[PDB]
C-alpha cells in the first residue's frame, strides 16, 4: 500500500505470491488447525523440491502449471479478513473519516470550545507554510532530468528540511475515527 | 492435467493465467518501464497540485473534461451515414414503435369486437 | 530485498510526524468548554403522559366523533350458540337435538 | 382576476425605485404577499367556473398551476440572489424584471377564457425566458440553446394559429365557454385530420413529445438557476393545459389519431428513462426525468378519460414542485463545484447532513413513494391506462422500475461513499439553500393531505 | 365504549410519539435509545388487551375513521382492519423489536450515530404495522413502500462502503420488480370491482380471475424474496445485525406472504394461481436450503434459512392453509429473530468475525448463547411440543395429506432434511472444535442488555408455540386420522438429515483433501444465479441505455432528422439564392424569363 | 468492541512471542533489530510463512508489496503500529 510499486514483478515475486495465495486457500479449505498444518508443510516440501532449478525456461514452466492448478482448486469461496478489499468490514468506517480542513470552516462559537487543539493546528498550519516552499525546492532540484521515472518520493536531507509532500500522509482522519 | 478455463465478456482471463505475461523480453520490459514512467509523473504532478496549502479549489482534471466531451459534445461531428448505423437507427428507432402499436390497436380491436357482441361482463365497471 | 537507506529515512520522518500529530489529537482536561446559558416517578410520568393522554384524546375522537358517522366502525355481531340468551330481548336460544353421546 | 394582475404589474415600478440593495428583499416580500392573495382562487365550486368577467375566468384545473406559478416567483428570486452578486444594479432590475414579466404572462395564460389570447400570451412568454436563457448563461452554447427553444416551439405554434383563426371563421367564437357548449362532432376527413394535427402539435412540442424533446435538455442545462427552474416547474404545463381546454373540439378524431402519440410517449418513457441511468451531467438528468413524466402526463391526456385528467393535473402540480427542488439542488452544489458532473464531487453526505437530507427527500418524492401526490397522479394514469387497454401496465410498470434505479443512482453517487480529496472548498451550506429546500418541499406535504385541491375539474 | 377500537388505535399512536419527539432535546442525549425501547415495551403491553378481548370473544372491528378524497363513486378512507391476524400479528411484531433494540443497544454502543439508528427502527416499526392493519390497498401500498424504503435506508448504513449501497439498490430493484405486480392488482381491482376496500373485493369477486391473483403472487414473489427474485434478501446482509435480525428474517420479509393471506377468500376460488404458489413455494425453499447448507458466512446461512422457511409459507398457501402459514409466520419470527441475535452476540465476541472457519470451541466458552442457540435449532428443525412443532409439523401433515403435486411434496421433504444439515452444520462449525479465534481472546458475555433481550425470545420460543396454539379458536378441519408411518416422516426425516450432516461433517478431521466436485460449487456460488443475472442483463440493459437510447437515436438521428436537415436545406438554398456576382446581365435575363412565362402561363 | 488501546510495547510483545514460538529459531539469539535473512539464516518463503504468522496473530492482513520487504521484527511493528495508528 504505502510501498511504490515497481515497473514488473520479478520470478521470485510471482512464486512468492503464488506460495501466499496457494497457503491461505489451502488454510479456506482445512478448517482444523492440524489439517492444515500437516498440508502447508506437504505443501512446503512439494514447493521446495524445485527451489534449486536454474533453467530459466524451465522455471516459467514451473508456477504456470501451479497458477493453472491453483486456479482449478481455489476453493470459489476463500476466507478474507474482514478489513480486506473482500471482507465484510473493508468500508465500514469510511463514512466517518472527515477531511482536516473541514475545521477551518467551523463557527467561532464552536472553536470557543477546544481552544488547545486550535492552537496546536496553528502551529500546523505554518510549519506546513514555512516548511512548503523548501519541499518543493528540493523535488525541484532533486527529480531527474525528464520527469520521475518511479513514483517513490526522497526523504529530507538536511536539518529543517521535512520529507517532500508529507502533509496528506501525516493528516489521515484515523483507522476508525469514532 | 485439469480442465481449462474459458475466458468470457463478462469473465475476463485471469491475470495469472494471461500467455502474455510470461513471455517476457526487453521490449516488454521498456514499454512497462515507460508506462511505469508516465504514470509517476503524473502522480508527481498531481500531488504537486493537491498539497499545495495555497490552492483552495479543486484541481481540474483534463481527462474527466476529454471524457465528458467526447461523451456528450463530440457525437454527432464525428456521425457519418453508414449502413450499419442507418440500419441499427432505423430497427431501434422505428420497430419497437410499430411493435407496440400493432400489439394495442389488436387488443382494442378484440375488447372493441366483444363489446359489440355484448359478451364482455363490463357489471361493476363504472370509473374510467 | 527490503527497504532502501532513503526510504527508511522517509518512513522514520513521516511515522515520527504522524505520531507527533496523533498526540495532538488528544484533549486536554478543559478542552470541552461548555458555555451555560438557560432561561417509580419516571414510570409514572411516563404512563400518563405517553399512555393516558393518548388514550384519552382517542376515545374522545372514536366515541364522538368518529361513530358520529354511520357504518364508521363496523362490528362482527359475535357468535350465537344453543342455550344462549341475548340481553336486549331475553330470549333463550333452543337447545340442540341431542344426537346419541357415546365416547 | 385584477386583484392578482394589478400587484404583479405593480412589481415593477417597485422593483426599479428600490435602494440599490434592498431589491430582493422588497420583490420577495411583496411576491409571497401576492401569492398568499392568489391563493384564494382554490375556493372553487362544483358548477361551471369562477367567471369573473368576459376576459378572464378561473377554474379549478386554472387554480392550481396559477398558485403555482404565484408560489415560484420567490423561489426563483432567493435562487437568484446568490450568483447575481458581483452584477450591476440596473442588470440586477433587469432579471427581476423578466421574472415579474414572465409571470404576469403565466398568470394572464392560465385564465385566457378566448383562444385567441391564450395563444398570444402562450407565445408571448416566450421572449423573457429566451432573454433569460441567453444573456445570464455561462457556457457558450447557451446561444444554441435558445435558439433551439425557439424555433422548435414556432415551428408547433404558427401552424396552431391558423387553425385558431380558422376555427373562428367557421364556429364564429373562440371563446372557452361557447366552444364547449356548442361543441360538434369533427368527421373524419383529411381536412379535419390536418386541423387535428395543428391543434395538437403546438402543444405537443411544448411538453416535450419524445420526438420533439431535444429542445429540452439543452435549454434546461444551459439556462441559469431561475431559468431551469421556471422551465421545468411552469412553461412545460402550458401545452397540458392547452391540450385538456382544446381537447374538446377534437373529438371524437381523438380515438384514431391518438394512436401514434401514444405509442411514441409509452415508448420514449422508457427511453429517457434508460438514458437517464447513463448520465454524466445532473441537470441533464433531471431534465430527462421531466421528459419522461410529461410522457406521462400526455398519455393521460391522450387517454381522455376523468381519472385522466385527474391523474394529470395531479402529477403536473407535483412534477413542477419535484423537479424546481432538484433543479435547485443540484445549482447548489454547482455554485461550490463549478464543474456541474456528478462523479467530480462525491460522498456530500458526510460533509452536508442537511443537504443531503433534502436530496433524500427530493429522490424520494420523484421516486413516486405514496402516499406523495406525484404517487396519486401516477397510479390514477396507469389505472387508466389499465381501464383503456391491460398491457400497457407492462410499460408502466417498466418505467417505475427505471425511475427509481435512476433516482437512487443520482442520490448515490452525489451523496454516498468518499468525498473527493482534492475539493477543498465545500463550505457549509447557508440558510438560504435550506430555506429554498423547505419551502420546495413543505407544500408537497401539506398537499398530499388535500388531494382533491390538486384534482382538476372532474373531481 | 368498546375499549377494542381505542385500545388498538392507541398502540399504534404511542407508537409516533418519540418520531415527534425526533425533534426535541432528548434526542440529542444518550437516553433516546432507552426512551424508545421504553415506548415499545408499553405499546406491546398495551396491544396485549385486544389480543385477550379477541381470545375471550372472537371481537373483530373495521375502523374507517378519516375520509380521503371521494373519486365519483369510489371514496377513499384512512381504515384499519382488526381482524385476527392483526391482532394477533402485532404483539408478536412488537415483542421482537422491543428484544431487538435491547440488543441494540449494547450491540451499536460505540456507534455515533445511535439515535438515528433508533429512529430508523421505529420507523420501520411504524410502517410495518401500517402495512398489517391496512384495510384497504392504497394504505397497504404506503406501508408496502415504507418498509422497502426503510430496508433501503438501514441496508446502506454505513455509505462509505460501496457493497452496502449496492445492496441497497439491488434491494430496491427486486422490491420494484413485485411492485409492477402489486400495482396491476390494484389496477384491476378497482377497474373491475369499483373499489379498494376489502369488503367490496371480497363480495364482488365469488369467482376470481387469473390476472389480480397472477399480480398479488408476483408481488408477494417480490417481498418475501421467493426463487425468481430471491438474491436480495442474501444480499441485504450487508446491513447492521439488528436490522437484519429484524428486517429482513422475522417482520418485513414475511409481508408479502401476509399478502397472499389478506386475500385468501379469493385464493382458495382459482387453482391456477395455487399450483403456481405452491410451486414457487417449493422451488424455493429447496433452492435456498441447498445454497444454505455449503456457506461460510454465519449470517448467509441465517438469511437462507429465513428464505427457505418463507418458501414453506408460500407452499402452506398454496396448499389452501391461510391460517397455518400465519401461524408459521408467529413462530418464526420468535425463533429465527433469537438465532440472529445468538449470531451477533458471537459476533461481536469474536471481533466482528463472521466466517465459521475462524470460530471454534464456543460451547464452554460462551454458555449462554450456546443454549440460545441449541434451542434455538431445535425449534426451527422441529422438536415435538417446542414453538417450531406446532407449526412446521402441521404444515408436513397438510402438505401430505391433500391434493398436491408428488414432486412439491418431494422438494418440501428434501427441504426439511436440509433445514435439519445447515442447523448441524452451524452447530458443528461454531462450537464444537477446536477454537480458531486470533490469540487475544475478547469473549465477554456479562452485559444485561444482552442477556435479557436473548432470554425473553428464549422463552417466547419454548412456550408461545403451545400458548397461542391452545388459546385461538380452530379454523381448520385437522387430520385426525394418519398413517402411523406418515405420522412420524417429518420426524424421520429430520433425523436423517441430523445424522447424515453429522457423519459428513465429522470427516474433515481426517487427514484427506481432495478437490471439490461440481454440486459443490453449484451451491456455493449460489446455483450461478447471482453471477449471471447480475451481469448479463444490466449490462445489455446499460450498454444500450448509452449505444441506442442516448447516442444512436438521442444525439444523432432525432437530431439529423429534424433541425440538421432543415439547417442544411436552408443554409443551401441561401447560398444558391445570395451567390450572384452582381452583373446586371444575369438579373436582366431572369427578369426576360420570368417576363414571358408570365405572359405565357398566366393567361 | 471493548477493546483495550494496545501500545508498541505490547504488539512488539506478541510480534516477539510469536518469533520465538518459531523452532526454526533459537530464542536466546533472537532481537530485536536481528535481520531474517543473515542474523537469523531464514528463507524467503520462512520470511512469507512468519508474515502469515503475523496476520493470523494481529487479525489483519499486510499487502504482499509491503510484506515482502519487510526484514526485521522491529520494521514490522513499525509497520503495524503505523495501521493501527498507535500513540505510545
Ligand atoms: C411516521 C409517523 C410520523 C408522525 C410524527 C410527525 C412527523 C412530521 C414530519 C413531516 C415530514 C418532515 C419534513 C420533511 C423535511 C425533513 C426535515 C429535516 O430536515 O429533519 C430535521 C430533523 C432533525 O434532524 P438532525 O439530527 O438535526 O439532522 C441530521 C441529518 O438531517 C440526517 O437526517 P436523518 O438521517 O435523520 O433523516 C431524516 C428523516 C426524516 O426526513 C425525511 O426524509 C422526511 C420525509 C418524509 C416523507 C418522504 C416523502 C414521501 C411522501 C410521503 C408524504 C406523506 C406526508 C403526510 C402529511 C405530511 C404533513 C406535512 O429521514 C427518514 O427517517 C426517512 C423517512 C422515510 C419514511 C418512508 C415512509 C413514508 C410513508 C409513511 C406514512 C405516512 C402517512 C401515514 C398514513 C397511514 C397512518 C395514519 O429531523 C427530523 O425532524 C425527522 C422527522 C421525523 C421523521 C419523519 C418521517 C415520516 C413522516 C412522514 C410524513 C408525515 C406523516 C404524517 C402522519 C403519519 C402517521
Ligand atoms: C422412500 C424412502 C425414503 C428414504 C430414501 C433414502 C434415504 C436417504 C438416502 C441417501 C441419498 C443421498 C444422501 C447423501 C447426499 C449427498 C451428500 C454428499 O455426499 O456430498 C458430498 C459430495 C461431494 O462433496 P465434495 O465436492 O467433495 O465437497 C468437499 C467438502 O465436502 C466440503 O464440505 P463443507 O464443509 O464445505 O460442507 C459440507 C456440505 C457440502 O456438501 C455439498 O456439497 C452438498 C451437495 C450434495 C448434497 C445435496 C443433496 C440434496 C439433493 C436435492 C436435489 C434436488 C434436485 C436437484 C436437481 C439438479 C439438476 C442438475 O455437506 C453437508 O453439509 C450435507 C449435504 C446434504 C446432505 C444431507 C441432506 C441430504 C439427504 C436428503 C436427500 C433425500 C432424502 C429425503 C427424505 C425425504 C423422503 C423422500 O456430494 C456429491 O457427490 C453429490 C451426491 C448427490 C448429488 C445429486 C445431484 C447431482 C446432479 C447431477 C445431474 C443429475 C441429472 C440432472 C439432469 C438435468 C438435465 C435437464
Ligand atoms: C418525428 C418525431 C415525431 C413527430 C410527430 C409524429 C406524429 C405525426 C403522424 C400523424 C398520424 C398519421 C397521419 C394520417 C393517419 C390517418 C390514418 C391512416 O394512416 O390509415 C390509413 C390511411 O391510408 C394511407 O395511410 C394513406 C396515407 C399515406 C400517405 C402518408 C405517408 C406515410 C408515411 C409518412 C410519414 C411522415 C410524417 C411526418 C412528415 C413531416 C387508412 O386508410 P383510409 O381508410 O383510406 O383513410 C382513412 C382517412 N380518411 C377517411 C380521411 C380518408
Ligand atoms: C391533537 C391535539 C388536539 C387534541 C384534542 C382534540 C381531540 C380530537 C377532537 C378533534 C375533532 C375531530 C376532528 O378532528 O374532525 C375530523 C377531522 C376531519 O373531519 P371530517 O369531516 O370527519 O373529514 C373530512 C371531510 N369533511 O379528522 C382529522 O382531520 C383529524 C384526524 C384524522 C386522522 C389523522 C391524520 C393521520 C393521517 C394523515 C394523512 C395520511 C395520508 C392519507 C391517508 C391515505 C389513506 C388511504
Ligand atoms: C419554407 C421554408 C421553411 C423555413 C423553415 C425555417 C426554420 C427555422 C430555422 C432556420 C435556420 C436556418 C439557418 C441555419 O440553420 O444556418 C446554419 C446554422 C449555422 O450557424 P450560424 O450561426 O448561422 O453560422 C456559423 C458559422 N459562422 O446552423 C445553426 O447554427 C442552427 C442551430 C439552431 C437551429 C434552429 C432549430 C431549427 C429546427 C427546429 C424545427 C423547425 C424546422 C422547420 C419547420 C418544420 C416543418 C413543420
Ligand atoms: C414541431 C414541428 C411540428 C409541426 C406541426 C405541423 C403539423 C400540423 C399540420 C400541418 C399544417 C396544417 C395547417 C392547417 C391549419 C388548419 C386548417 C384546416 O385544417 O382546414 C383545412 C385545410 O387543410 C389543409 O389545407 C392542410 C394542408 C397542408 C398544407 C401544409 C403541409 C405541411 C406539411 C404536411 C406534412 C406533415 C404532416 C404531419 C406533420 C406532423 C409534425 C411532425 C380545410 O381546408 P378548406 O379548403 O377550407 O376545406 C374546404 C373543403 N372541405
Ligand atoms: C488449494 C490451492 C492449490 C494450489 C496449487 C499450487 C501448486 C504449487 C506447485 C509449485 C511448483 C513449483 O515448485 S514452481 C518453481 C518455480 N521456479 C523456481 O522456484 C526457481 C527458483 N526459485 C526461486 O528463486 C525462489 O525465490 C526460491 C528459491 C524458492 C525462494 O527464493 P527466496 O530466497 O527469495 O525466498
Amino acid at each position: 500500500a504505502f510501498s511504490a510499486p515497481a515497473a514488473y514483478l520479478t520470478h521470485q515475486q510471482k512464486v512468492l505470491r503464488l506460495y501466499k495465495r496457494a497457503l491461505r486457500h489451502l488454510e479456506s479449505w482445512c478448517v482444523h488447525r492440524d489439517k492444515y498444518r500437516y498440508f502447508a508443510c506437504l505443501m512446503r516440501a512439494r514447493f521446495d523440491e524445485h527451489k534449486n532449478e536454474k533453467d530459466m525456461v524451465k522455471a516459467t514452466q514451473l508456477l504456470r502449471q501451479a497458477e493453472e492448478e491453483f486456479w482449478y482448486g481455489q476453493h470459489p469461496q476463500p476466507y478474507i479478513f474482514p478489513e480486506s478489499p473482500g471482507g465484510t468490514s473493508y468500508e465500514r468506517y469510511e463514512c466517518y473519516k472527515v477531511p482536516e480542513w473541514c475545521l477551518d470552516d467551523w463557527h467561532p462559537s464552536e472553536k470557543a470550545m477546544y481552544p488547545d487543539y486550535f492552537a496546536k493546528r496553528e502551529q500546523w498550519k505554518r510549519l506546513r507554510r514555512e516548511s512548503w516552499e523548501r519541499e518543493v525546492k528540493q523535488l525541484q532540484e532533486e527529480t531527474p532530468p525528464g520527469g520521475p521515472r518511479t513514483e517513490a518520493l526522497p526523504p529530507a536531507r538536511k536539518e529543517g528540511d521535512l520529507p517532500p509532500l508529507w502533509w496528506h500522509i501525516v493528516t489521515r482522519p484515523r483507522e476508525r475515527p469514532m | 492435467s485439469f480442465p481449462k478455463y474459458k475466458p468470457s465478456r463478462l469473465a475476463t482471463l485471469p491475470a495469472t493465467l494471461d500467455p502474455a505475461e510470461y513471455d517476457i523480453s526487453p521490449e516488454t520490459r521498456k514499454a512497462q518501464a515507460e508506462r511505469l514512467a508516465i504514470r509517476s509523473r503524473l502522480k508527481r504532478e498531481y500531488l504537486l497540485q493537491y498539497n499545495d496549502p495555497n490552492r483552495l479549489g479543486v484541481i481540474e482534471d483534463p481527462a474527466l473534461i476529454r471524457w465528458t466531451y467526447a461523451r456528450s459534445a463530440n457525437i454527432y461531428p464525428n456521425f457519418r451515414p453508414t449502413p450499419k448505423t442507418s440500419l441499427l437507427g432505423a430497427l431501434f428507432g422505428i420497430g419497437p414503435l410499430f411493435f407496440w402499436y400493432y400489439v394495442f390497436k389488436t387488443d382494442r380491436d378484440k375488447k372493441e369486437k366483444l363489446i359489440q357482441e355484448g359478451k364482455l361482463d363490463q357489471t361493476f365497471n363504472i370509473s374510467y | 530485498s527490503g527497504y532502501t537507506p532513503d526510504e527508511k529515512l522517509r518512513l522514520q520522518q513521516l511515522r515520527e510526524l504522524r505520531r507527533r500529530w496523533l498526540k495532538d489529537q488528544e484533549l486536554s482536561p478543559r478542552e470541552p468548554v461548555l458555555p451555560p446559558r438557560r432561561v417509580t416517578y419516571r414510570h409514572s410520568i411516563f404512563a400518563v403522559t405517553h399512555v393516558l393522554i393518548p388514550v384519552w384524546i382517542i376515545h374522545y375522537y372514536l366515541k364522538y366523533h368518529v361513530t358520529a358517522k354511520p357504518y364508521t366502525v363496523v362490528e362482527r355481531k359475535p357468535r350465537i350458540f344453543p342455550g344462549d340468551t341475548i340481553l336486549e330481548t331475553g330470549e333463550v336460544i333452543p337447545l340442540m337435538k341431542e344426537f346419541p353421546d357415546q365416547h | 382576476m385584477l386583484k392578482i394582475i394589478i400587484p404583479t404589474t405593480m412589481l415593477l415600478p417597485m422593483t426599479w425605485m428600490s435602494k440599490h440593495n434592498m431589491i430582493w428583499i422588497n420583490a420577495t416580500v411583496h411576491s409571497l404577499l401576492i401569492s398568499l392573495i392568489s391563493l384564494s382562487l382554490l375556493n372553487q365550486l362544483g358548477e361551471n367556473s369562477l367567471n369573473f368577467s368576459l376576459t378572464f375566468f378561473s377554474d379549478s384545473l386554472s387554480a392550481p398551476l396559477l398558485v403555482l406559478t404565484t408560489w415560484l416567483l420567490p423561489l426563483m428570486l432567493m435562487a437568484s440572489q446568490s450568483h447575481l452578486s458581483k452584477e450591476t444594479t440596473t442588470r440586477k432590475k433587469l432579471y427581476i424584471t423578466m421574472l415579474i414579466l414572465l409571470q404576469l404572462f403565466l398568470i394572464m395564460t392560465f385564465t385566457a377564457t378566448e383562444l385567441i389570447l391564450f395563444y398570444i400570451l402562450f407565445e408571448a412568454t416566450l421572449v423573457p425566458t429566451l432573454i433569460i436563457i441567453t444573456r445570464w448563461g455561462n457556457q457558450t452554447e447557451r446561444l444554441n440553446a435558445g435558439l433551439y427553444f425557439l424555433f422548435y416551439t414556432l415551428a408547433g405554434s404558427l401552424p396552431l394559429l391558423v387553425a385558431l383563426v380558422y376555427i373562428q371563421n367557421t364556429t364564429g367564437s373562440l371563446n372557452f365557454l361557447i366552444i364547449h357548449y356548442w361543441s360538434h362532432p369533427l368527421s373524419n376527413s383529411w381536412s379535419n385530420i390536418f386541423m387535428w394535427l395543428a391543434c395538437i402539435m403546438a402543444f405537443m412540442v411544448k411538453m416535450p413529445l419524445y420526438g420533439l424533446h431535444l429542445w429540452l435538455p439543452k435549454a434546461h442545462v444551459e439556462a441559469p438557476i431561475a431559468g431551469s427552474m421556471v422551465l421545468a416547474a411552469v412553461l412545460l404545463k402550458l401545452g397540458g393545459y392547452g391540450m385538456m381546454r382544446i381537447t374538446t373540439i377534437l373529438n371524437p378524431l381523438t380515438n384514431y389519431m391518438a394512436y401514434p402519440f401514444l405509442m411514441l410517449s409509452m415508448w420514449g418513457m422508457i427511453m429517457t428513462s434508460s438514458i437517464c441511468l447513463r448520465q454524466t451531467d445532473l441537470k441533464s438528468l433531471i431534465a430527462y426525468s421531466s421528459v419522461s413524466h410529461m410522457a406521462l402526463v400526455i398519455v393521460a391526456i391522450m387517454i381522455q378519460t376523468p381519472w385522466s385528467f385527474m391523474g394529470a393535473t395531479a402529477l403536473m402540480i407535483a412534477h413542477g414542485l419535484t423537479s424546481s427542488m432538484l433543479f435547485c439542488l443540484a445549482n447548489t452544489n454547482y455554485e461550490r463545484v463549478h464543474s456541474r458532473t456528478m462523479i467530480l464531487a462525491r460522498g456530500l453526505q458526510t460533509l452536508l447532513p442537511l443537504m443531503a437530507t433534502w436530496w433524500l427527500v427530493a429522490s424520494l418524492t420523484n421516486l413516486a413513494l405514496p402516499p406523495s401526490i406525484n404517487l396519486i397522479g401516477e397510479l390514477f394514469i396507469i389505472t387508466a391506462s389499465f381501464s383503456w387497454s391491460n398491457i400497457t401496465i407492462i410499460l408502466m410498470g417498466m418505467n417505475m422500475m427505471i425511475t427509481a434505479l435512476y433516482s437512487l443512482y443520482m442520490l448515490i453517487t452525489t451523496q454516498r461513499g468518499k468525498y473527493t480529496h482534492h475539493i477543498n472548498n465545500i463550505k457549509p451550506s447557508f440558510t438560504r439553500e435550506n430555506a429554498l429546500m423547505a419551502l420546495h418541499i413543505l407544500p408537497l406535504l401539506l398537499l398530499t393531505l388535500n388531494p382533491k385541491m390538486i384534482l382538476g375539474p372532474l373531481y | 365504549m368498546n375499549p377494542f377500537a381505542s385500545l388498538t388505535l392507541t398502540t399504534l399512536t404511542i407508537l409516533t410519539i418519540p418520531i415527534m419527539m425526533s425533534n426535541s432535546n432528548i434526542y440529542k442525549t444518550n437516553l433516546y435509545p432507552n426512551y424508545v425501547k421504553t415506548t415499545v415495551s408499553y405499546a406491546f403491553t398495551l396491544s396485549l388487551v385486544p389480543l385477550l378481548m379477541f381470545m375471550h370473544t372472537g371481537q373483530e372491528m373495521i375502523i374507517s375513521n378519516w375520509h380521503w378524497m371521494t373519486l365519483q363513486t369510489v371514496e377513499l378512507s384512512l381504515s384499519f382492519k382488526m381482524d385476527y391476524f392483526s391482532v394477533m400479528f402485532i404483539p408478536v411484531a412488537l415483542f421482537v423489536t422491543w428484544s431487538i433494540m435491547e440488543f441494540s443497544m449494547w450491540y451499536m454502543h460505540s456507534d455515533p450515530f445511535i439515535n438515528r439508528f433508533f429512529k430508523y427502527l421505529l420507523l420501520f416499526l411504524i410502517t410495518m404495522m401500517i402495512l398489517v392493519t391496512a384495510n384497504n390497498l392504497f394504505q397497504l401500498f404506503i406501508g408496502w413502500e415504507g418498509v422497502g424504503i426503510m430496508s433501503f435506508l438501514l441496508i446502506g448504513w454505513w455509505h462509505g462502503r460501496t457493497d452496502a449501497n449496492t445492496a441497497a439498490l439491488q434491494a430496491i430493484l427486486y422490491n420494484r420488480i413485485g411492485d409492477i405486480g402489486f400495482v396491476l392488482s390494484m389496477a384491476w381491482f378497482l377497474t373491475h370491482s369499483n373499489a379498494w376496500d376489502l369488503q367490496q373485493i371480497f363480495m364482488l369477486n365469488n369467482e376470481c380471475p387469473n390476472m389480480p391473483l397472477i399480480g398479488l403472487l408476483l408481488a408477494a414473489a417480490g417481498k418475501s424474496a421467493q426463487f425468481g427474485l430471491h438474491p436480495w434478501l442474501p444480499s441485504a446482509m450487508e446491513g447492521p445485525t439488528p436490522v437484519s435480525a429484524l428486517l429482513h428474517s422475522s417482520t418485513m420479509v414475511v409481508a408479502g406472504v401476509f399478502l397472499l393471506i389478506r386475500f385468501y377468500p379469493l385464493m382458495e376460488t382459482n387453482k391456477l394461481v395455487q399450483t403456481m404458489t405452491l410451486c414457487l413455494g417449493a422451488i424455493t425453499t429447496l433452492f435456498t436450503a441447498l445454497c444454505a447448507i455449503t456457506q461460510n458466512d454465519i449470517k448467509k446461512i441465517v438469511a437462507f434459512s429465513t428464505s427457505s422457511q418463507l418458501g414453506l409459507m408460500m407452499v402452506t398457501i398454496g396448499i389452501n392453509q391461510p391460517h397455518l402459514a400465519f401461524l408459521h409466520i408467529c413462530m418464526h419470527a420468535f425463533f429465527k429473530a433469537m438465532l440472529f441475535m445468538c449470531s451477533g452476540s458471537i459476533i461481536h465476541s469474536l471481533n466482528d468475525e463472521q466466517d465459521i472457519r475462524k470460530m471454534g470451541g464456543l460451547y464452554k466458552a460462551m454458555p449462554f448463547t450456546t443454549t440460545a442457540l441449541i434451542i434455538g435449532s431445535l425449534a426451527l428443525t422441529g422438536m415435538p411440543y417446542l414453538t417450531g412443532f406446532y407449526s412446521k409439523d402441521l404444515i408436513i401433515e397438510a402438505v401430505n395429506m391433500s391434493y398436491t403435486n408428488a414432486w412439491a411434496l418431494l422438494m418440501t421433504l428434501i427441504a426439511t432434511s436440509l433445514t435439519a444439515a445447515y442447523s448441524t452444520r452451524i452447530i458443528f462449525f461454531a462450537f464444537l472444535g477446536k477454537p480458531r479465534f486470533p490469540p487475544l481472546v475478547l469473549i465477554n458475555e456479562n452485559n444485561p442488555l444482552l442477556i435479557n433481550s436473548i432470554k425473553r425470545l428464549l422463552i417466547g420460543s419454548i412456550f408461545a408455540g403451545f400458548i397461542i396454539s391452545n388459546n385461538i379458536p380452530p379454523m381448520t378441519v385437522p387430520n385426525t386420522t394418519m398413517p402411523l408411518y406418515m405420522k412420524m416422516t417429518a420426524l424421520i426425516v429430520t433425523i436423517m438429515g441430523f445424522m447424515l450432516a453429522l457423519e459428513l461433517n465429522n470427516t474433515t478431521y481426517y487427514l484427506k483433501f481432495k478437490y471439490p466436485s461440481q454440486t459443490y460449487k453449484f451451491s456455493n456460488m449460489l446455483g450461478y444465479y447471482p453471477s449471471i443475472m447480475h451481469r448479463l442483463p444490466t449490462y445489455h440493459n446499460l450498454s444500450m441505455s448509452q449505444k441506442s437510447a442516448s447516442s444512436l437515436l438521442d444525439l444523432i438521428w432525432l437530431e439529423t432528422i429534424l433541425p440538421k436537415t432543415t439547417s442544411f436545406i436552408q443554409m443551401k438554398m441561401s447560398i444558391m439564392v445570395s451567390n450572384q456576382k452582381g452583373l446586371i446581365k444575369l438579373y436582366f435575363l431572369s427578369f426576360l424569363i420570368t417576363i414571358m412565362i408570365s405572359m405565357t402561363l398566366f393567361n | 468492541s471493548d477493546a483495550p488501546p494496545l501500545t508498541l510495547e505490547a504488539i512488539k510483545d506478541r510480534v516477539l512471542y510469536v518469533l520465538k514460538l518459531y523452532d526454526k529459531i533459537d530464542p536466546e539469539k533472537l532481537s530485536v533489530n536481528s535481520h531474517f535473512m543473515k542474523d537469523l539464516g531464514l528463507d524467503s518463503l520462512d520470511q512469507v510463512e512468519i508474515i502469515m504468522a503475523m496476520e493470523d496473530e494481529f487479525g489483519f492482513e499486510i499487502p504482499d508489496i509491503d510484506a515482502e520487504k519487510l526484514m526485521c521484527p522491529q520494521e514490522i511493528v513499525d509497520y503495524i503500529a503505523d495501521k493501527k495508528d498507535v500513540y505510545e
